[PDB]
Formats: C-alpha cells, structure tokens, sequence
DNA sequence: ATCAATATCCACCTGCAGATACTACCAAAAGTGTATTTGGAAACTGCTCCATCAAAAGGCATGTTCAGCTGATTCAGCTGAACATGCCTTTTGATGGAGCAGTTTCCAAATACACTTTTGGTAGTATCTGCAGGTGGATATTGAT
DNA sequence: ATCAATATCCACCTGCAGATACTACCAAAAGTGTATTTGGAAACTGCTCCATCAAAAGGCATGTTCAGCTGAATCAGCTGAACATGCCTTTTGATGGAGCAGTTTCCAAATACACTTTTGGTAGTATCTGCAGGTGGATATTGAT
C-alpha cells in the first residue's frame, strides 16, 4: 500500500482550506453551543438563524486569525508544532489576556 | 411544548477534526494534542463575550429573539466588525 | 426638476446622504456641500473596490462577484487592507499563505 | 410591506461603469452595503468629533474633508479628496 | 479670560469623603478630570447608539443603564447600576 | 432654590451633566433621570479610584495623591485595569515586575 | 559633527526604556530597530495632530491636537486636557 | 577593584526604573525629532510646550509596553536577550504590521 | 566559611515649589409657565422560529503503525555587560521680544423652516442564466526503490 | 534515473437556485420664498513660545576586557500524522403550531423652549506646607578568595 509522509497531507489540507470559504465547524453543534451559552445568560431566548450564522462567521474568522498568530509564535520558537503556550502568547500580546 | 431539552457539554461538539480544519485555514502544519482543549476554551470565552453583549441589546429592546443585528452591534462594540449580515 | 446627484456628477444619492447625516445627529447643522462631498467619497471607494473585485472575479473565470472576490480585492491591496484592517467579510476566506519553513526539503 | 433602504442600486450603477459585463451576488452586495454604511459612519463620526473640538455646530464639506484625511490611508485619502472637491465645485457652479 | 470648566471641585469633594486628610497634585487632578470626561464620552456614546438602534429620540436612564452594563466590567457595572438607580430613586421621591 | 445634585444626594453636578448631554448631540432629547444616573455613575467610579489611590499614597508614606498613585491603584485592580486597558496615565510609570527566568540562580 | 536627529535618541535612553519594560539583556541591533519603530509611531500621531492644527487654521500644535490624535489612534492619554 | 557580574547591574536598573516615573529620553533631542517629523507635514510649525510633553509621555509609554511584549517573545524562544525579531513578532501580533 | 566594596536603608532637617484658602464677579444653573413631541398600552395580523420525524448524505471516532520533531545535553565562540576615562550636549533660566492664539464684535451667506408638488426607490409578480456539482481523461506530485 | 499509486488538473455538460426583467404606489426628494443664525472677518492684547546664551549641570561616547549567552550539533524517546475500519450524527426538506415581532393609532406623561431670578463655579491673589533632596551612619548584598 501507498503512504504519504507526515506533513505532506497536512500541506495539502492547508492549500485546500486556504482556497475555500465554507464554514469549517458543523452547523448544528455550533448552534447548540450558542444556545447553551446564551441560556446560561437568559432563559427563553430565540435566535434568528442568521444571528447564529453571524456568530459562526465571526467565531471562525477569529479562530483562523488566532491560529495564524499562534503559528507565528511556534515558528518564533523554532518549532513547526503549535502548542497552548503559543496560543497564550498570541492572546497576551493581542491584549486578550 | 411537551417539556424542554437540557443543554450540556456542547463545546465537545467542536470536534478535533473541525478544529484541525480551522488551523489548516490558518496555515498550521502540525498540531500538539493539547491544542483542542485550549481552543475550545478560547472559543467559549469568545462566544461568552459576544453573546453577552448581543443578549444585552436583545433585552434592551425588550425582545426575546436575538437578531442578526444584535450580534452585528455586539461584534462592532468589540472591535470585530462583521460585514454581510445587515451592518 | 433636477437631483443634486446629477447636479454634482454623481451616481450616489446626495439627497439620501444629506438625510442620513441629519438623522445620525452628528451635529446641529449640516452644510449643503457636506453630503455632496461624502457621497463622492463613498462612490469613489466603492468604485475602487468594485474594480479590483471584478478583476478577482475575472482571474477566477467568473462573471459574478462573490464575497471571496471582495476579500481578495481588499486583502491584496495595502490601503484597502488597512482601511478594513479590523473588519470581517463573511464568506471571504483568507489569502493563500504558507510560511517558508513549513515547506519540505531544504 | 415593511420598507428598507440600501445603497445597492448605486453600487450596481458603479459596478456597471467599471465592469460592464460583470454581476454581483446578493451576499457580495450585502457586504458592499455594509462597507458603505461602515465608511459613512466613520467619516461622519470623525466629522462630528472634529466640529465639537472646534466649537462649531455645523458639519461642512471642510469637516468631511478633514475626516477623510484622518480616516483614509495615504493614497486613497488623496484621491477621495479630489473627487470630493471636484464634486462640490461642480455642484456649486452647476446650480 | 474665558472660563475653563473642570470636574476638579467635585473630584475634590469626593476625595474628602473618601480620604478626609488626603490631598492631590495638580497633575493627578488633571488625570482624574480626563478620566471623568473619557468615561462620560464612552457611556454617552454607547447610550446614543442604543437610542439610534432602537429608533428612539430620547436618551433615558435606561439607555445609560444598558450603556453602563455594556462598558463596565462585571462587578464595577453592578455597583454603578445600583448607585445610579439609587440616585434616580432619591431624586424622584423628592418633593 | 435647591440643586438637582443635592436633590439626588450627589456631589457631581447633575446640571452640568444634563447640559453636556444636550450639547453632545447624543440624541434629539434627554430624559430627566439620565443626567442623574450618569452623574452618579461618574461619582461612583471617581470614589472607587480615589479610594484605592488614597490607599496607595498611604502605603508610600504620603498624603498627597500623585499620578503614580493613580497608576498603582488602577493597574493593581483587575476591573479598573480592564476599563482603563487602553489608557495611558501620564507620569504613572509601571508596576514593579520582573520575569522569574531573569532572576539570578538562588 | 552633524548626526541626524533620530540618533539623538541615544543607546542609554533606549536602554533605560527597555529597563522600565523589565528587559535584562539587549542585542546591539535593538537600538536602530527601536528608532525605526519610534519614528513610525511619531509619524502616525504627528500627522493626525497636524491635521487637527491645519483644520483649526493654526500654526501652533496644541496639547489638545495631540490628545485627540492619540485618542483616535487607540492610545488615549490622560493628564493633558480633554 | 570590585566588579559586578554581567546582568547584576541590569537587574538593578530594572528595579530602579520600574520604581520611578521620570521620562527617560532627554527633552531636547526628543523635541528636535518631533519638529523634524512635523516639518514634512507642515512647514513653519510651533508647538505648545505641553504638546511636546504629551507626545513624549505617549511615546515612552508605548515603547515601554512594547519592550514588555518584546521581552515575552524573547522568553518564548527560550532566550533572555531581546532581538529585532522579537520586536517584529510583537508588532505583527499587535496588528501594527 | 572571611573580608571588603558598594549598594541600600532609615532618621532627621529644611526652604520653596506647589499646594490650599479667601474673594468678587457673572454665565449658567434653577425657577416658572405654555408649547410641542414622545413612545407605552391595547389590539391587531402574521411571520419566522421551533419542534419533530424520516430519509439521505457524510463526517467522526477509534486503533494501529512509525516518521520525524521536540527538547535535553553539551560545547565553543562571539557579543553584549561592565566600567574607566573623557569629552560635549542638555538643562536652566533670564531675557525680553514678538507672534500668534484667543478675545469681541461685526453682518451677509448660508442654514433651518414650512409648504406644496414631483419624483425615485421600494415591494409585489413573473422570465432568464451563471455555475455547482458530476464525470472524463489527460498529467502532476509524491515516495518507494 | 524508472515506476506506480494517488492527487490534481482543466474542460465540458446541465437543471436549477439565485440572478435579472417588467410593474405600481408613496415616502422622500425637490422647489420656492420667509426668517434666523453662524462663524468668517478684522482688529486686539497678552500669554506662551523661540531663541540665546550663560551656567552649570550633567550625561553620554569610546575602548577594553571577559562572563556567560546563543546557536550549532547530536540524539533518543515518543508524540502526532496518516490511514483503515465501523458506525453515529448532521444535513436537508418536509410540516404545523404558538409565540412574538412588528405595524398603527390612541393620549397622558414627559421633555422642549422661552423667559425671568438667583446662585455656584471660576479667575485673580494671597497664605500655607508636604516632601524632594541632602547629610550621616548602620547593615545589607554581592563577589572575590
Ligand atoms: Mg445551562
């Protein structure tokens, strides 16, 4: 059988996902998370479906940009693997923590 | 309504592969095993902050429905302006 | 019976802009040239984005500009990128960009 | 029956001027509408502040002008100032 | 020759309640004044947006309240809200 | 002849705040309680900072509050620090803080 | 002895700033780098300040011009009016 | 002939400067640099004394904070010496780049 | 461990820079009395939002295997810290000199107001067409050897 | 280099979701001429701002010297990628029911606006005093041996 070397498929996935624009998180699970978090603030809330979609677009755009920053931090440390300490450094320098 | 469903642990609905895809879009080649829980936590904070402001706008308007506009205004306040949903 | 738009040589609606300036309570009084100048700026900006966006459409063999095209236009252009540095275009994706060290071999 | 204005017909005219055989999806138009509203509020906001700072109660084309120089980056600022000046001048002599 | 308005006296009164034998430098007062002005502007600006979002012509204490909740951190918001409602209650029941 | 500030039981000028709200173009109309509420909130926050600032002077063997004390008060308190997270207090300096890896090997 | 104004921001002063920022050890290249950053900082802020001056039809930059410039640059300064 | 180990005086200066609030750039050279830069935007300019001061306060507070982030970046790469790449990384994550 | 060089700590003293305190106006508060303007309260009609269930349609979860990355170790070379000696720039402070902000007072142009008429832009209903998604077969990239 | 498994490519086909095409009110432009109001304009005057130089006051540049940091090299332990397999969960497209937005028309409560009396807050000006900065002497830190 044929096997790609570690990192080859990963680079493939980078090109593919950088080329496209669809949401990468599943519609329903994300919806549940929204409803749960919101419910904890206020019971008996409804959501315009486009309110949920706006949250998803915002959330995914935040996370993709955080990973770019995180990646930069890993590479700064002369690694190619992102770690929680990379996310934390990004968020600290961003003024989020 | 016959009853009402209990929402718990829905953060785990944000799967490892979905998180991997977002990293990929973010140009990430290699991912440590701990990233997934870290990201879940970071996403949870993000959503809490935005939903809290969105819901505050909803309540101020005396509605029970969170509108796209509530979310857009919430996003704007937090310096994360979104285009494509009405503002 | 002439529109102020056509008087100014503009496609963007001066009447509208004057009105929105009033309702936004930006000041007590709005001068007559304010909405004319602002409508021209707005029109200029949208022409600049539409130009580059249409080009991105074309580079992708498309007739219809979609959000990805607007995103390519903005992010590939230094000044539009800064103007919109803190804005998210829904369904825009990102620019293809892989860091050097991540590529194979030496 | 509920009524809602947008800048869409204007965006479409301008589109037709720069790319005669090019269309635009409704979501792309929605982003274009957002963009115009967004820049409208930023310019008007800066103009608002600028007036206040100078104890004026009027927002004139000069306030918009300064707001544009404050808001826009280098080369876009330069060109928007032309088109604004140009339009104002034409509007004065056209009337 | 012109009168230059400042929150300084009120700041000073409040200093006296809180720390009766403590004074304050010129600069420190200037900072406190900036702080009041800033917070004023932020609260008002947010209240302003609320009214506009909701197609109302008035800024009522309800807008100020929501504004405070939007701007202030958790515990600071809570107390500020109670201080505000308190002040409004005392003032209404005043013959 | 009795002030609205005394009516509301406040040190901060309800009259001035009302005026400042009108002449701020924040909305067409300003309700009666708004300046009362707003004034209270401003007074409150001032007392919060002045308290901690006073304490800071105290700890430094001083009776007059200077910018340094306002800095120490603000940046040592999580909430004030966040509220003022994008503000610079002239002549405030910084909190003493050295990263532990920079410490010599005890 | 000419020497451009930027170089007036000396090694030891940059060293001092680093110190207040809790910096222990400093590479020789930092000094030039810092000057570059300071220049970009000053450009952005001064530009907006002067734009305020010009608008007011003045020939003097006021403290308030600067304060307003810093505000809009997301760098609110307290203690100089406003 | 007594001599202090490398870094001992550095640490001492950290404590000293973190303790105080004086501006750390000499006024005059800063004034020239301000005026020089202003000159490209408008010629024959005058400056209120407090305007220069405001600019210095803001600049020095800016640079001090940037050195904090810079320092964190150096420590992230397991160093104790700040380098241009550390400044560059901090500014990139801040959105200044 | 000892011994000493230098940094740091505390107490006490003192004049003056920078506080607080006392005063004589007056712009802007509060008072007083109509003049509009507002945004619940009730009462509609009427969608979107929610809930469910079935089928369809795909992505997720888990185990296995090993490539190659991370982080520990050790090392030497170079670079940045320390510090002496040595010069020159910044700080200070009249001076005083003058420029230009900021003060006041003017009126003519431009803005708000109001009404009456005339659009242009929007919501309703009914044809057109980019392209998403499928498929084909030609060719590129990757990795074994 | 060749050889083969698998990904990628580009181009064409096709029905259909999402465009663009024609249409009929009406909220909102435009027009027109009373009536207000602003903010340039012009002429001031008085603080601050620039310059000078005088003083001293002081900080910074340069050279040498070596501690110890950063980066290269080497390597093992093991994490994280690739991919096979089995099955749940999300997606999609129904339906129907209620729950709540959103449109409209009432007036009572509230805020504007104008005008008249009565301060509280400010600038000027005159006292008071925290504490910066210096001095001395005790002991702590650091670094050498
Ligand atoms: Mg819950």
């Amino acid at each position: 059988p044929h096997r790609y070397r570690p990192g080859t498929v990963a680079l493939r996935e980078i090109r593919r996902y950088q080329k496209s624009t669809e949401l990468l998180i599943r519609k329903l699970p994300f919806q549940r998370l929204v409803r749960e978090i919101a419910q904890d603030f206020k019971t008996d809330l409804r959501f315009q479906s486009s309110a949920v979609m706006a949250l998803q677009e915002a959330s995914e755009a935040y996370l993709v940009g955080l990973f770019e920053d995180t990646n930069l931090c890993a590479i700064h440390a002369k690694r190619v693997t992102i770690m929680p300490k990379d996310i934390q450094l990004a968020r600290r320098i961003r003024g989020e923590r | 309504k016959r009853h009402r469903k209990v929402l718990r642990d829905n953060i785990q609905g944000i799967t490892k592969p979905a998180i991997r895809r977002l990293a990929r879009r973010g140009g990430v080649k290699r991912i440590s095993g701990l990233i997934y829980e870290e990201t879940r936590g970071v996403l949870k904070v993000f959503l809490e902050n935005v939903i809290r402001d969105a819901v505050t706008y909803t309540e101020h308007a005396k509605r029970k429905t969170v509108t796209a506009m509530d979310v857009v205004y919430a996003l704007k306040r937090q310096g994360r302006t979104l285009y494509g949903f009405g503002g | 019976a002439k529109t102020r738009s056509s008087r100014a040589g503009l496609q963007f609606p001066v009447g509208r802009v004057h009105r929105l300036l009033r309702k936004g309570n930006y000041a007590e009084r709005v001068g007559a040239g304010a909405p004319v100048y602002l409508a021209a700026v707005l029109e200029y900006l949208t022409a600049e984005i539409l130009e580059l966006a249409g080009n991105a459409a074309r580079d992708n063999k498309k007739t219809r500009i979609i959000p990805r095209h607007l995103q390519l236009a903005v992010r590939n252009d230094e000044e539009l990128n800064k103007l919109l540095g803190r804005v998210t275009i829904a369904q825009g994706g990102v620019l293809p960009n892989i860091q050097s060290v991540l590529l194979p071999k030496k | 029956k509920t009524r809602k204005e947008s800048y869409a017909i204007y965006v479409y005219k301008v589109l037709k001027q720069v790319h005669p055989d090019t269309g635009i999806s409704s979501k792309a138009m929605s982003i274009m509408n957002s963009f115009v509203n967004d820049v409208f509020e930023r310019i008007a906001g800066e103009a608002s502040r600028l007036a206040h700072y100078n104890k004026r109660s009027t927002i004139t084309s000069r306030e918009i002008q300064t707001a544009v120089r404050l808001l826009l980056p280098g080369e876009l600022a330069k060109h928007a100032v032309s088109e604004g000046t140009k339009a104002v001048t034409k509007y004065t002599s056209a009337k």
